[PDB]
RNA sequence: AGCUAGUUGGUGGGGUAAUGGCCCACCAAGGCGACGACGGGUAGCCGGUCUGAGAGGAUGGCCGGCCACAGGGGCACUGAGACACGGGCCCCACUCCUACGGGAGGCAGCAGUUAGGAAUCUUCCGCAAUGGGCGCAAGCCUGACGGAGCGACGCCGCUU
RNA sequence: UAGCGCCGGCCAACUCCGUGCCAGCAGCCGCGGUAAUACGGAGGGCGCGAGCGUUACCCGGAUUCACUGGGCGUAAAGGGCGUGUAGGCGGCCUGGGGCGUCCCAUGUGAAAGACCACGGCUCAACCGUGGGGGAGCGUGGGAUACGCUCAGGCUAGACGGUGGGAGAGGGUGGUGGAAUUCCCGGAGUAGCGGUGAAAUGCGCAGAUACCGGGAGGAACGCCGAUGGCGAAGGCAGCCACCUGGUCCACCCGUGACGCUGAGGCGCGAAAGCGUGGGGAGCAAACCGGAUUAGAUACCCGGGUAGUCCACGCCCUAAACGAUGCGCGCUAGGUCUCUGGGUCUCCUGGGGGCCGAAGCUAACGCGUUAAGCGCGCCGCCUGGGGAGUACGGCCGCAAGGCUGAAACUCAAAGGAAUUGACGGGGGCCCGCACAAGCGGUGGAGCAUGUGGUUUAAUUCGAAGCAACGCGAAGAACCUUAC
RNA sequence: CCGAGGGUAGGGCCCGUGACUGGGGCGAAGUCGUAACAAGGUAGCUGUACCGGAAGGUGCGGCUGGAUC
RNA sequence: GUAAAAAUGUUCAAAA
RNA sequence: CUGGCCAGGGUGAAGCUGGGGUGAGACCCAGUGGAGGCCCGAACCGGUGGGGGAUGCAAACCCCUCGGAUGAGCUGGGGCU
RNA sequence: CGUAACUAUAACGGUCCUAAGGUAGCGAAAUUCCUUGUCGGGUAAGUUCCGACCUGCACGAAAAGCGUAACGACCGGAGCG
């Protein structure tokens, strides 16, 4: 459903193996800066593995860009494997990979 | 500021606001945990710092930081408050005297022990 | 930012060891204030101490001097001297005694207890010294004082 | 008995592993997302040692409340401007007093402490003794340059007499023409108006254009300006009256009467408010038309308060030269307004530019200072919160003045370099456009990529600058699936 | 008579707290638009006034701390 | 004294 | 149209007069003054609340209470619609 | 009708119609049906009253809108005596 915060204003990357949204989840780098995030989100190219996930901390959500073009493909719940959006026409991640 | 102006006016004696109202102008204050959890740090960093809301004997109720690795602090842990902010944790401007009352010292700490309350690890 | 009726002064009284609205009648309208009165907050002050090149700033624990207080408040008695910590009267709060008619009590003395707190000591030894009181004196009393105990709390000397 | 702090920079001391923006460090700047002297451990090293570190409070560094020892043109900071009260400050000469101020003597400044000595506990810490300084203050004596005060005198400061000067200085009354709109009359006909282009709008019920006549309001073209005047705000056709400030000449009068100025008083653009009046043009609000995704704007057509006048409020401003006023001193060159005169120039007041020395963070200022000095007022002390809140005062109201704190940030900011950028500018090229010819996109097929599909459909390249690219040779070879 | 203190009444200052409400501060792929910086694409800003979801727009006077041939 | 009209998105370290 | 009536208290406007202030002022103070659909309250004019009365004293009265009471007042006589 | 970091909600948007779609201010009101709305205050207890919030059945600007010192034999809610 929604967020679950306490004193923290950002969602932490839940590292894997809990994320049963997609298959084969496969971990990855820390390349693409935060929305002023102190750094670089957690990525999990994953099923296919020609697919990438970077994490929305404010949002609670991880968002998928393609392996190839590097075009936002969705946002999905780590919990389920049901998406949350549309593909956003307006961002590219492959300049960070 | 002509000699006369100073004669009539005078200069402004600076005054200082105690960056820490632990009150009683004491160095420490016996508190009592009410809540204990993790707070997210400021803008540049990112962690899950350990903090504790405390009820002081000075009437006030402030939050404090618990330095070290893990802890034995719960909803009722009595504890001593030290005083010294944490430029990265909003409003958290007091530290817990790790190793006093109900606050045990850092388990398996070798380096600095004057702090962390942990004693001489007799390993002989 | 305006304050002031005993208010400011006068005359004659009462009071004290003594001046004086200190208090009482009578008279006069006066007294103070941005050179900060009146009001609020805060605080015992000083020799000194800390710091600083100094000027200055901060401070008043120990020691010496002075003021004030002796559970809160008021009063006067005796007395050279007190409005009297371990004297007295009354009111209030708290403690203990009772035969429920009434009583006794005051560690801010030395030590200890209790509470509070981050935290502060032995219910020790002696009047031998010094000082004090009374006394012809001998001497009596002296938790002042002279020492010892506990605490790396400080300074200093010493050891592995 | 040997311990504790530290080893990234300030700050003396370096390497290995663990960890991987997690666990944590932390006084500031900051460290940590795979080689981390910054985290945890270890080895080693540094510091200090029965102690070492931590937190709290005070002085310091903080010349960061500045007497010693600061500033205000743009960094925070000159009051919007005058007048002026207390108060602060006061020109050249002689005399008197002798309060300040200076010197001397003496009383006092208790003891301890602090400084110099010498001694006593084995030393020291502590301790005894002696010495010596001590602002302040009191009494006595003396001096008088300076400050003050009483007295005498002067003219270089200030003011005044006389004669003239310039000016949009202010107030009252009156008056001229240009032009706009509305009305009336004549003449005349198919559009006018407006924009980037239009439309709404106005027009055959006769508009626009032209001529003639009348009403009414507001502002004053050319002169006119790097111009003048005023304390500022601010002031402009012409005329008269009432009236302010100011400049020069004459050295004639008074004889320090001077400077400044908390508070108070007056003035104070525009907008706005009240009562009454006036209302042509313009124009918030408002209504339309276009533009646009929208257009509660820019542009166009309409249009009310208001603008205008009288009286009374309001009292702000980039009220800016962002520069308080007064006096003295420190090169000139140039042009301009206004005077006086022994008119290629001398001399006084004012307005500009370039500039000595000098000040300055630089930019720039410079006899009109931001130079060099003195007197007095005003104001500043980190950004935000905030010119807010509360209290007080003022206001018809809108609001105005006085004016915080909690909390939060590690900056805010001034000037100047270097670039880059510009729907800034100047000059100049390229198939960049224009000029011109042939094409792709369309259809069929080949191929490379995407995506999807799959037991796998191997990998990488990804705007130009990946996409017949690696592949200048994939049936198993190749070949990584 | 005075008088500790007690009682009654009305004031002055401060403190805590309150449904709700105002603005201030901070947040890790919130929403809307483009107000300012380059003539920021209507020069900016300013006192004031009216108005509009929002920045803001427009009116009057102001400043240059504004470009430009 | 005069170019109509065109909004908006991204974020670190290397030298001695 | 023409006459009449409104006990007694209270508050204390404007004006004047004196003092103060200023360049003159505005303005401020006392003293005098005696305003007003001002205040309390009889006469007078009402008619609020309650009780009574209800084949009444009365076809609108009585008692207690209450409003106005120098005003847009009440009222006699003479007139008009 | 749709849309904002969970839901909520909707500053925003789409669209149909109108002469134009209700501003300020006020709001369970002398207007509020649902209703004794919901919080809060007062009381031992409060369908009334007072203060707040708006989903205003069915406020709103001269049949004026929101306030307002003083006044009221008006109507409401409280205490003290
Ligand atoms: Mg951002
Ligand atoms: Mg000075
Ligand atoms: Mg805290
Ligand atoms: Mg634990
Ligand atoms: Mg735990
Ligand atoms: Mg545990
Ligand atoms: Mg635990
Ligand atoms: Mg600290
Ligand atoms: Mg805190
Ligand atoms: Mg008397
Ligand atoms: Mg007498
Ligand atoms: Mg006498
Ligand atoms: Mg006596
Ligand atoms: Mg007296
Ligand atoms: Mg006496
Ligand atoms: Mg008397
Ligand atoms: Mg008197
Ligand atoms: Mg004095
Ligand atoms: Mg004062
Ligand atoms: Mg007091
Ligand atoms: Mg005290
Ligand atoms: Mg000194
Ligand atoms: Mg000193
Ligand atoms: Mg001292
Ligand atoms: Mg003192
Ligand atoms: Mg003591
Ligand atoms: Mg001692
Ligand atoms: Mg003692
Ligand atoms: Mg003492
Ligand atoms: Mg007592
Ligand atoms: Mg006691
Ligand atoms: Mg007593
Ligand atoms: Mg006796
Ligand atoms: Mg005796
Ligand atoms: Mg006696
Ligand atoms: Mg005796
Ligand atoms: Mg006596
Ligand atoms: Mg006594
Ligand atoms: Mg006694
Ligand atoms: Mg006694
Ligand atoms: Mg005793
Ligand atoms: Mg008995
Ligand atoms: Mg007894
Ligand atoms: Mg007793
Ligand atoms: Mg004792
Ligand atoms: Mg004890
Ligand atoms: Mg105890
Ligand atoms: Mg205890
Ligand atoms: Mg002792
Ligand atoms: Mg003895
Ligand atoms: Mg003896
Ligand atoms: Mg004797
Ligand atoms: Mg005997
Ligand atoms: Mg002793
Ligand atoms: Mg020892
Ligand atoms: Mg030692
Ligand atoms: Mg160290
Ligand atoms: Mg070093
Ligand atoms: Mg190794
Ligand atoms: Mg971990
Ligand atoms: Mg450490
Ligand atoms: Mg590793
Ligand atoms: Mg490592
Ligand atoms: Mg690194
Ligand atoms: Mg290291
Ligand atoms: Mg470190
Ligand atoms: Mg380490
Ligand atoms: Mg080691
Ligand atoms: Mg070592
Ligand atoms: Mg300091
Ligand atoms: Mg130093
Ligand atoms: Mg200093
Ligand atoms: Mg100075
Ligand atoms: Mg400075
Ligand atoms: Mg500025
Ligand atoms: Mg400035
Ligand atoms: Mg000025
Ligand atoms: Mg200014
Ligand atoms: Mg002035
Ligand atoms: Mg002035
Ligand atoms: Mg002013
Ligand atoms: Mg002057
Ligand atoms: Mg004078
Ligand atoms: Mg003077
Ligand atoms: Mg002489
Ligand atoms: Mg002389
Ligand atoms: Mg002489
Ligand atoms: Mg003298
Ligand atoms: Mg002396
Ligand atoms: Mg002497
Ligand atoms: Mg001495
Ligand atoms: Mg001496
Ligand atoms: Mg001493
Ligand atoms: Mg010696
Ligand atoms: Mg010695
Ligand atoms: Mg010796
Ligand atoms: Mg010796
Ligand atoms: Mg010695
Ligand atoms: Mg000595
Ligand atoms: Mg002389
Ligand atoms: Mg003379
Ligand atoms: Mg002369
Ligand atoms: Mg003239
Ligand atoms: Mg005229
Ligand atoms: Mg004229
Ligand atoms: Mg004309
Ligand atoms: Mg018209
Ligand atoms: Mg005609
Ligand atoms: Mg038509
Ligand atoms: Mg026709
Ligand atoms: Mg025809
Ligand atoms: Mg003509
Ligand atoms: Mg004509
Ligand atoms: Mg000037
Ligand atoms: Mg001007
Ligand atoms: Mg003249
Ligand atoms: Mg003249
Ligand atoms: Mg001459
Ligand atoms: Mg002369
Ligand atoms: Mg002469
Ligand atoms: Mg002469
Ligand atoms: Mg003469
Ligand atoms: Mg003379
Ligand atoms: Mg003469
Ligand atoms: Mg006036
Ligand atoms: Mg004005
Ligand atoms: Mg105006
Ligand atoms: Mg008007
Ligand atoms: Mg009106
Ligand atoms: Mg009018
Ligand atoms: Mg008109
Ligand atoms: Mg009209
Ligand atoms: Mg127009
Ligand atoms: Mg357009
Ligand atoms: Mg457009
Ligand atoms: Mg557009
Ligand atoms: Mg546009
Ligand atoms: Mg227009
Ligand atoms: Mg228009
Ligand atoms: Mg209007
Ligand atoms: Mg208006
Ligand atoms: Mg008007
Ligand atoms: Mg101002
Ligand atoms: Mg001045
Ligand atoms: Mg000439
Ligand atoms: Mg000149
Ligand atoms: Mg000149
Ligand atoms: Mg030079
Ligand atoms: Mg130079
Ligand atoms: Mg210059
Ligand atoms: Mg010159
Ligand atoms: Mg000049
Ligand atoms: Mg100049
Ligand atoms: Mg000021
Ligand atoms: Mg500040
Ligand atoms: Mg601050
Ligand atoms: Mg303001
Ligand atoms: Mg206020
Ligand atoms: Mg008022
Ligand atoms: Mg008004
Ligand atoms: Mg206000
Ligand atoms: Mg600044
Ligand atoms: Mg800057
Ligand atoms: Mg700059
Ligand atoms: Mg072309
Ligand atoms: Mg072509
Ligand atoms: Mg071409
Ligand atoms: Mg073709
Ligand atoms: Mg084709
Ligand atoms: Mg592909
Ligand atoms: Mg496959
Ligand atoms: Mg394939
Ligand atoms: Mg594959
Ligand atoms: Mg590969
Ligand atoms: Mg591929
Ligand atoms: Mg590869
Ligand atoms: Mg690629
Ligand atoms: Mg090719
Ligand atoms: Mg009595
Ligand atoms: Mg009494
Ligand atoms: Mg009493
Ligand atoms: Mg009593
Ligand atoms: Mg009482
Ligand atoms: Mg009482
Ligand atoms: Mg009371
Ligand atoms: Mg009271
Ligand atoms: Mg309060
Ligand atoms: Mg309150
Ligand atoms: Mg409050
Ligand atoms: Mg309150
Ligand atoms: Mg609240
Ligand atoms: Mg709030
Ligand atoms: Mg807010
Ligand atoms: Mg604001
Ligand atoms: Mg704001
Ligand atoms: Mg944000
Ligand atoms: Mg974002
Ligand atoms: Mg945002
Ligand atoms: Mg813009
Ligand atoms: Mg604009
Ligand atoms: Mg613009
Ligand atoms: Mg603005
Ligand atoms: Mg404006
Ligand atoms: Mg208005
Ligand atoms: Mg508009
Ligand atoms: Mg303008
Ligand atoms: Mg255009
Ligand atoms: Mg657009
Ligand atoms: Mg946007
Ligand atoms: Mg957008
Ligand atoms: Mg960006
Ligand atoms: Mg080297
Ligand atoms: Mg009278
Ligand atoms: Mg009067
Ligand atoms: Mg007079
Ligand atoms: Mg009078
Ligand atoms: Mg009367
Ligand atoms: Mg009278
Ligand atoms: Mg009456
Ligand atoms: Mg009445
Ligand atoms: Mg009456
Ligand atoms: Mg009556
Ligand atoms: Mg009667
Ligand atoms: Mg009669
Ligand atoms: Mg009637
Ligand atoms: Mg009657
Ligand atoms: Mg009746
Ligand atoms: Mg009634
Ligand atoms: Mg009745
Ligand atoms: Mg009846
Ligand atoms: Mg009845
Ligand atoms: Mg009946
Ligand atoms: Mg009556
Ligand atoms: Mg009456
Ligand atoms: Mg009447
Ligand atoms: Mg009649
Ligand atoms: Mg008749
Ligand atoms: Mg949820
Ligand atoms: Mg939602
Ligand atoms: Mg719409
Ligand atoms: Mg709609
Ligand atoms: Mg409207
Ligand atoms: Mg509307
Ligand atoms: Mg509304
Ligand atoms: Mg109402
Ligand atoms: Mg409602
Ligand atoms: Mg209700
Ligand atoms: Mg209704
Ligand atoms: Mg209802
Ligand atoms: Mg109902
Ligand atoms: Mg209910
Ligand atoms: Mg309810
Ligand atoms: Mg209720
Ligand atoms: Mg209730
Ligand atoms: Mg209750
Ligand atoms: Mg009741
Ligand atoms: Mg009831
Ligand atoms: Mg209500
Ligand atoms: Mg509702
Ligand atoms: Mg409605
Ligand atoms: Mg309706
Ligand atoms: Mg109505
Ligand atoms: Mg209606
Ligand atoms: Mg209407
Ligand atoms: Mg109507
Ligand atoms: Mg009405
Ligand atoms: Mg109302
Ligand atoms: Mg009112
Ligand atoms: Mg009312
Ligand atoms: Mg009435
Ligand atoms: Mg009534
Ligand atoms: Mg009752």
């Amino acid at each position: 459903k929604g967020f679950k915060d306490y004193g923290h204003d950002y969602h932490p990357a839940p590292k894997t193996e809990n994320i049963k949204g997609l298959g084969d989840l496969k971990p990855g780098i820390p390349k693409t800066p935060k929305q002023n995030g102190g750094g670089k989100r957690k990525r999990w190219t994953g099923d296919k593995g020609r697919k990438i996930y970077e994490w929305d901390s404010q949002a609670g959500e991880l968002e998928g860009y393609r392996a190839s073009d590097g075009q936002h493909l969705g946002s999905f719940d780590p919990k389920t494997g049901n998406q949350l959006k549309g593909p956003d026409p307006k961002r590219n991640i492959k300049k960070y990979l | 500021p002509t000699i006369n102006q100073l004669v009539r006016k005078g200069r402004e004696k600076v005054r200082k606001k105690s960056k820490v109202p632990a009150l009683k102008g004491a160095p420490f204050r016996r508190g009592v945990c009410t809540v204990v959890r993790t707070v997210t740090p400021k803008k540049p960093n990112s962690a899950l710092r350990k903090v504790a809301k405390v009820r002081l004997t000075s009437g006030y109720e402030v939050t404090a930081y618990i330095p070290g690795e893990g802890h034995n602090l719960q909803e009722h842990s009595v504890v001593l408050i030290r005083g010294g902010r944490v430029k990265d944790l909003p409003g958290v401007r007091y530290h817990i005297v790790r190793g006093v009352y109900d606050a045990a010292g850092v388990k398996d700490r070798k380096k600095s022990r004057s702090k962390y309350g942990t004693k001489k690890p007799k390993e002989a």
